[PDB]
RNA sequence: CGCUUCUCGGCUGUAGUAUCUGUUCUUAUCAGUUUAAUAUCUGAU
């Protein structure tokens, strides 16, 4: 995200697999996190779509329930063309908060 | 750091006149080539057909400048 | 200001084309890329020609296209990769005519860039991957699959990464089921790039690589890495698995090789080259092609050198080792892009630079004549292999597909003295070079014209069946006799047809079966086969005005306007019905539809009266004779036609203009044109196997469909009179028509193009031309690196025969060296010979642009070559012409060395037709720019803009400015202002006053553009063009005031900075802008020819309701209907600098291409209907050019 | 829909960009950005270009956000106004002597390199060759 | 259940910056680290 700036994105080759979003995040832009005219699909990678893995939330992590996409601020800065933007690693938040 | 071992051409706070040039270079041949017309217009420029001139371009993105500095 | 981007003529240079069964049935079809444009072409076998079906804008650059089956399959998909980082699969519909976005994958950043894939593309020949690559460090696999559905199906890319590593060509190598390989020639660089010795980079050879796909594993792994001992280019697939020795061919220079890894020996043959032509200092020799055949029996490729020389190359094998390669001297052919050989024997040939080419394969194979080379044969001595070229033995020329590109300069203009004007376009690189003279018009090809005595007025054409499908006789009517002609192939006149026209006649035709009508104002005729001649007299004293006829109906009129009607029996005779009306006036034209096949009488009729109202009846015998629907008119008119392809009324006036309703029990909608100064007549002809009609005016046009598709286009041919169809085995189809005392029968051969080319060869590649105003005569500078002028040619040739006789002629033949010196070979076909590299060839040519004669031919030395020309008038100096031409001397292109230059100045001495020499001054760098300039001439001499002015040794400076920036290359002057275009920067206006003789320059760009050629607009705005594809307009601000007298400019340069009023991506280097008006009646236009053969206008907006209108039916049409490659259109557009105020409207013209409901969905959010949107978007086109 | 409302607030976000409390440069630069992508293929490339003045001097704030603000800013300008204006803007400061104003120009033309590495082929200065390297595109140098 | 009288009332956690208030070196050279350049840091009289 952009309010978290220690998240890393994944950015390995993009596949077939749709990516999707959960309950919590639904309407969110990947990248921007705005809610905005969406134009393009998420497409994530294998490793990020991988048995378990499958139809899970690119930003958290939860159950997905919609389908992902980039806004159209995204689509033309042609952010949707780096690689698979799945967050990979929870680090310094919604972990503290665990712990408290 | 990793923009440049990812995307070549990049740069850095210590990229030399060579380097910069050296990769300006090299996406000036892959746009000359890439483009059917300006490959057209080159064509036109000597008398060589287009795949003598793809084949002189292709051969010289290896050190199009010169040896490094 | 808003403008509006249309394309006349569609680009038509060819760089990709690839062969298959697209359609999906048993015949092949070849499919190309023009660059911007994607379209598909059959070559029609039993007739030879080439007919393109589909012809698509994908708006990006298609920089590979490769066609691949899948296994077990019958269609070809097209493979596109391009500008925009998706692959994307396609699939030939035939039903609805369009290419069906089969699949569509992005895999990085668009434009044309080094790390992304897309520029080289190879795929599995079985059809289960395909590789998609770059120029450097990153490749893809795709695996292809088929689907329960029958349905294709991709999977997540593989990669194939390899860092610091540079790719020559991809290729797929064939294996029969195995895992897919891909063969390509890699380089890795890093050691080069590392060591500042200058040799680790000069030992660092090629290596063929080959990626295997483990289908097993899903990835992608180098299995070999061999390297080269020469530098290969591109390769060529081997077929294997069961039909031949699985492997690689690998082209290079002097050198062909199989390479094929685990056991084969490396094979390498040389190249052949020819016997002793006079080319080859130092310099090799690469194939450009490949061409791969696949018989049933053998397969063989057809590889061509640069030059054109076509080999046949065969592999000679073991039971799988290849033994030997060999090859021969197959034909030789211009120089093609790509080849695409067909079965059925055909050979298509796509020259990169001018016309393209089908031939008919004669004798493949060619086991029987010639000395056939190979590899094992132990010749030492560097090639040894010596052929001589001939002409063509193997092939023979079938079709001949017309160009442009490449378009290097041209001029609106009207030196034929024409009413349209005219486009004088230079062309072709080489020898090839050619003039082409184009017009609106269609080419009228004269089969017949014979003089008629007397002043005919009419004409028409008849059989004697149905069934036949060739005429018998042709009719013609003056004022007061007739005469009655027969065709039995030697045209002559009759007398016993059974017509008998004393009196003037209306009409015949055949009404039965085998049985014929007259119609004359003093009777009807019914002439039957059998001669039996049923009159009919008039009704009273009413002569008979007009006539409609049919095949079983007749119509007729007589004075006042009474109406008789007459219907063939299926007895055959004519039969009048018991009603008959007079209409409201006089009637002036009556027509009838042509009747069905199935359908056994005409429903409606329209007839033309007095009061300029057109009425329609219907004639089914419940309401015969009733009026139906009327329609007024402003003007009188003059004849109607009434046709299907969607039935159309076309109603020409008493004056120039031409209109077309719908047609039904009631009549719809409007269109019309301006065909006009005469009064029009219609006329239906059979073009092209369907119905057409001519229009008649001060010129003829002709309106006939294609592809659902009207074209109103004129005819490039004399006023005439009277016209009607014809067929005969001296003309299959075409018209007869008549003018002033003599009758013509003619042919329009293509109907296909909207102009006429008309070429008149050249020596060399025409840089630029003027045209001498008095006495119109264009003066053509020619000028061609590495290439000699034919007084060295000659000197060449007396040089080597002089060798040839003096290399030990003892033993002899010094018939050798007369044969080579009085035998010479055809360079617009067997290519020039380049004069290895920094020489020169140029010449300049005075020509009559009417018969396209060379009225004078002026050589240069050896490597002075011409770069400007100018013709002007001096004030110092009398009333004469004088023509200034801009030369260089040992200019060596790259590292660019120029050796100073001169101006040459000639005198044009007489009408214009002849050129003395008059002086030449030298100059010390090119002068690239040489334009007249109040009786004086402006020179840019490259950094140095000097005025100069005729002394009677040599030409004398004036001023000088230096402070101009890299290099001119074009000088324009609107008056007393001068718009010097840079080479690199931009245009600098600069100020020249009278009182002094200073150049000051007072306003320039912020932006660098590399200008090509520029055009001034207005007393402010220059449009230019530059070298990338761009188009810009810029206009000074509104001060910007000129009073400069003379230290710090602004950023780094001058003070008024200028501003720029549009941007926009045209795709092609456009080399010339004019602002003209291309059509009379119609309005100014900035006219643009690109380097691709393309030929496009960009017209402003009247008012803002247009403007808008437009605009947001192109911002509906980025959405609804996005381009083929992906690539997006508003970021192509947008490619270098970002758009501003064109509207594309080649996106706006594919309206009329969509399906129904999109068009609805469309029209209804733009609130109009979509024929009112076609209209709208159509009336744009037809007011400001064709 | 922003190509009629720019004009309006160009002289307030011109006066947002004076102001010496850094949220406000902060925010201007995000309505510059978001902006400049509203406005792209329509026209507006002078206010945009106007604006480009005043948001590039906050190129060497180190406050996290608002740097993060000027350079969304920076890279969705570069495709409403063109690579080569703000290629324009990062030439002769990718050389500078001080490590702190190089490394700020070289990653801003590292953004417009990623962004458009194309379109910045006809955008590259001329550099004059030096005694053993050559340097001058000939290529594009030579015409017909 | 109904009738009357009096009186009272209402109408947190997280990532990050910009500021004050607190306190600090008249060391002369030299050399090295370092910086855009000072500063800073490290030593010998
Ligand atoms: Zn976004
Ligand atoms: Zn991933
Ligand atoms: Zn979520």
């Amino acid at each position: 995200a952009k309010h978290h700036p220690d998240l890393i994105f994944c950015r390995k080759q993009a596949g077939v697999a749709i990516g999707r979003l959960c309950e919590k995040c639904d309407g969110k832009c990947v990248i921007c996190d705005s809610y905005v005219r969406p134009c393009t699909l998420v497409r994530i990678c294998d490793e990020c779509n991988y048995g378990s893995y499958q139809g899970r939330c690119v930003i958290c992590g939860g159950p997905g329930v919609s389908d992902a996409y980039y806004c159209k601020e995204c689509t033309i800065q042609e952010k949707d063309r780096d690689g698979c933007p799945k967050i990979v690693n929870l680090g310094s938040s919604k972990t503290d908060l665990f712990y408290e | 750091e990793h923009l440049q071992s990812k995307y070549i051409g990049t740069g850095h706070a210590d990229t030399t006149k060579w380097e910069w040039l050296v990769n300006q270079h090299r996406d000036s041949y892959c746009s000359y080539m890439g483009h059917f017309d300006l490959l057209n217009y080159f064509a036109i420029a000597e008398n060589e057909s287009k795949a003598r001139v793809r084949f002189n371009l292709m051969e010289k993105m290896l050190q199009p400048c010169g040896p490094p500095a | 200001m808003f403008l509006y981007n249309l394309t006349l003529q569609r680009a038509t240079g060819i760089s990709f084309a690839i062969h298959g069964n697209f359609s999906g049935t048993k015949q092949q079809e070849i499919v190309v890329s023009r660059g911007k444009i994607l379209e598909l072409l059959r070559p029609d076998p039993n007739t030879g020609k080439v007919h393109t079906l589909l012809t698509v804008e994908v708006f990006g650059v298609i920089r590979s296209l490769m066609a691949f089956r899948l296994t077990g399959g019958t269609k070809d998909y097209i493979v596109v990769g391009s500008d925009s980082g998706r692959i994307v699969i396609l699939e030939y519909q035939p039903s609805k005519n369009m290419f069906e976005k089969i699949h569509q994958e992005t895999f990085g950043k668009s434009g044309c860039r080094r790390i992304v894939p897309g520029q080289f593309l190879a795929v599995d020949p079985k059809g289960r991957a395909v590789m998609i690559s770059a120029i450097e460090k990153q490749k893809l696999v795709y695996i292809l699959n088929r689907d329960a559905a029958a349905r294709l199906t991709i999977s997540s890319p593989l990669e194939a990464h390899k860092a610091n590593t540079l790719v020559y060509h991809v290729v797929g190598v064939d294996v029969g089921f195995e895992n897919p390989m891909f063969a390509c020639l890699e380089m890795d660089y890093e050691e080069a790039d590392n060591d500042p010795t200058g040799e680790a980079a000069a030992n660092t050879q090629q290596t063929l690589t080959f990626y295997e796909l483990d289908l097993g594993l899903n990835h992608v792994v180098r299995k070999y890495s061999e390297p080269l001992e020469e530098h290969g280019n591109f390769l060529i697939t081997v077929p294997g698995g069961s039909d031949g020795p699985s492997g690689v061919l690998i082209c290079s220079e002097n050198y062909i090789t199989y390479k094929n890894f685990g056991d084969q020996p490396d094979i390498r043959c040389p190249i052949p080259r020819r016997r002793n032509d006079l080319d080859d200092p130092e310099r090799g020799m690469i194939f450009v092609c490949s061409a791969t055949h696949k018989t049933k029996s053998m397969f063989f490729f057809l590889a061509q050198t640069e030059q054109g020389d076509i080999f046949k190359i065969t592999l000679e094998t073991d039971e799988d080792m290849v033994t030997e390669i060999r090859l021969k001297y197959f034909d030789t052919v211009p120089v093609a892009a790509a080849m695409c050989v067909l079965k059925t024997g055909f050979l298509f040939v796509a020259s990169e630079f001018g016309n393209h080419y089908l031939y008919q394969i004669a004798h493949l194979g060619d086991d029987d004549e010639e000395p056939e080379f190979s590899s094992a044969m132990p010749l030492e001595e560097g090639d040894t292999f010596f052929f001589q070229p001939r002409p063509l033995k193997n092939l023979v020329l079938v079709d001949e597909l017309d160009s442009l590109s490449p378009i290097l300069f041209c001029q609106i203009a009207d030196l034929a003295n024409e009413d349209t004007p005219q486009l004088y376009v230079a062309c072709g690189r080489g020898p090839r070079s050619s003039l082409r003279v184009l017009r609106h018009g269609l080419e009228v090809s004269e089969m017949a014209v014979s003089e008629l005595p007397g002043n005919p007025n009419a004409v028409w054409t008849v059989r004697r069946h149905i069934e036949d499908e060739f005429d018998a006789y042709i009719i013609v009517s003056f004022v007061n006799a007739t005469l009655v002609l027969s065709i039995g192939e030697t045209v002559e006149e009759v007398t016993d047809s059974g017509f008998l026209g004393t009196t003037p006649t209306l009409s015949c035709s055949l009404l039965g079966d085998d049985a014929l009508v007259q119609v004359y104002p003093d009777g009807i005729r019914h002439i039957r086969a059998d001669k039996r001649v049923n009159e009919w007299k008039t009704p009273g004293k009413k002569t008979i005005v007009k006539c409609a006829v049919n095949q079983r109906q007749v119509v007729i009129a007589l004075t006042g306007g009474e109406l008789v009607y007459f219907e063939m029996d299926p007895s055959g005779q004519l039969n009048e019905y018991t009603e008959r009306k007079e209409m409201s006036a006089d009637v002036v034209c009556m027509s009838l539809a042509n009747v069905p096949p199935g359908e056994q009488r005409s429903r409606f009729l329209a007839v033309g009266l007095v009061d300029n109202t057109v009425r329609i009846i219907s004639l089914d015998p419940s309401d015969c004779l009733q009026p139906l629907s009327m329609q007024a008119l402003p003007a009188q008119p003059e004849s109607l036609c009434i046709v299907e392809m969607f039935l159309y009324l076309n109603i020409g006036l008493q004056n120039g203009v031409l209109l077309r309703t719908v047609l039904d029990p009631v009549t719809g909608d409007l269109s019309d044109t301006r065909t006009g100064s005469r009064p029009v007549k219609l006329f239906r002809v059979r073009m092209q196997g369907q119905e057409a009609v001519l229009a008649m005016s001060s010129r003829s046009w002709l309106s006939y469909s294609y592809q659902s598709r009207f074209h109103l286009t004129p005819l490039s041919y004399e006023t005439l009179e009277f016209a009607s169809g014809f067929a005969s085995e001296q003309c299959p189809e075409g018209i007869v028509a008549i003018s002033t005392n003599t009758l013509r029968i003619l042919a329009l051969e293509k109907l296909g193009a909207v102009f006429n080319q008309v070429a008149f060869p050249l020596q060399y590649t025409p840089r630029k031309f003027v045209i001498h105003p008095e006495s119109n005569n264009l003066i053509i500078i020619e000028t061609d690196h590495n290439a000699y002028t034919e007084a060295t040619k000659a000197q060449r040739k007396q040089q080597m025969a002089e060798e040839m006789v003096e290399a030990a002629g003892e033993d002899l033949a010094a018939e050798m060296a007369a044969a080579f010196l009085n035998e010479n070979l055809p360079e617009s076909i067997f290519g020039a010979p380049k004069a290895g590299n920094g020489q020169w060839a140029s010449v300049i040519r005075v020509m009559n642009p009417i018969q396209g004669n060379t009225l004078d031919l002026v050589q240069l030395e050896q490597n002075e070559a011409a770069f400007s020309v100018a013709v002007c008038r001096f004030s110092n100096t009398g009333e004469d012409w004088y023509v200034l031409v801009g030369v260089a001397k040992d200019l060596i292109l790259n590292p660019r060395s120029v050796a100073g230059g001169f101006v040459y100045t000639y005198k044009l001495v007489n009408n214009g037709e002849k050129l003395e020499f008059l002086h030449k001054t030298p100059v010390e760098e090119v002068p690239a720019a040489i334009a007249p300039f109040q009786g004086r001439v402006l020179i840019g001499v490259g950094k140095l803009l000097r005025v100069y002015d005729l002394g009677k040794k040599k030409l004398l400076r004036k001023c000088e400015n230096k402070h101009i920036a890299n290099y001119i290359s074009g000088i324009q002057t609107i008056g007393h202002r001068v718009i010097v275009s840079d080479v690199q920067e931009s245009f600098i206006w600069v100020r020249y006053k009278r009182n002094e003789n200073q150049l000051i320059i007072f306003a320039d760009d912020t932006y660098p553009r590399w200008v090509t050629t520029a055009s001034l607009l207005d007393y402010d705005t220059v449009a230019g063009a530059d070298k990338f594809g761009n188009i810009c307009v810029v206009r000074l601000p509104p001060n910007t005031n000129d009073e400069v007298d003379e230290d710090r400019g602004l950023l780094n340069g001058a003070s008024q900075k200028a501003e720029v009023i549009m941007n926009y991506h045209v795709g092609e280097t456009v080399l010339s802008l004019q602002k003209t008006t291309l059509i009379p009646g119609g309005s100014e236009s900035l006219v643009y020819t690109t380097l691709s053969g393309g030929i496009g206008i960009l017209v402003p907006f009247t008012s803002h309701e247009d403007h808008d209108f437009f605009q947001h039916v192109e911002m509906h049409l980025r959405s609804e209907h996005p381009p083929l490659c992906g690539r997006d259109h508003l970021s192509f557009r947008s490619y270098y600098f970002p758009v501003k105020n064109v509207i594309d409207g080649d996106l706006c013209e594919q309206f009329n291409s969509m399906e129904p409901n999109k068009q609805k969905n469309v029209s209804e959010e733009l609130d109009r209907t979509p024929p009112e949107v076609s209209k709208k978007l159509e009336d744009i086109r037809t007011r400001y050019a064709f | 829909m922003g190509k009629d409302y720019i004009y309006a607030v160009t002289p307030l976000l011109e006066d947002a960009l004076m102001d010496r409390d850094l949220v406000h440069r902060q925010t201007a630069s995000a309505v510059v950005q978001h902006m400049s992508l509203g406005v792209y293929g329509f026209g507006c490339e002078d206010s945009l270009n106007h604006l480009l003045n005043y948001v590039w001097p906050n190129v060497f704030e180190t406050s996290p956000h608002v740097i993060q603000a000027v350079m969304g800013a920076l890279e969705g300008l570069r495709v409403a106004i063109g690579p080569c204006r703000m290629l324009q803007y990062c030439l002769q400061g990718l050389f500078h002597p001080a490590r702190k104003v190089r490394d700020v120009y070289w990653k801003i033309y590292n953004s417009i390199y990623i962004g458009s590495q194309d379109a910045l082929i006809a955008h590259y200065p001329r550099i004059y060759n030096d005694d053993k390297n050559t340097y001058i595109r000939y290529e594009l140098d030579y015409i017909l």
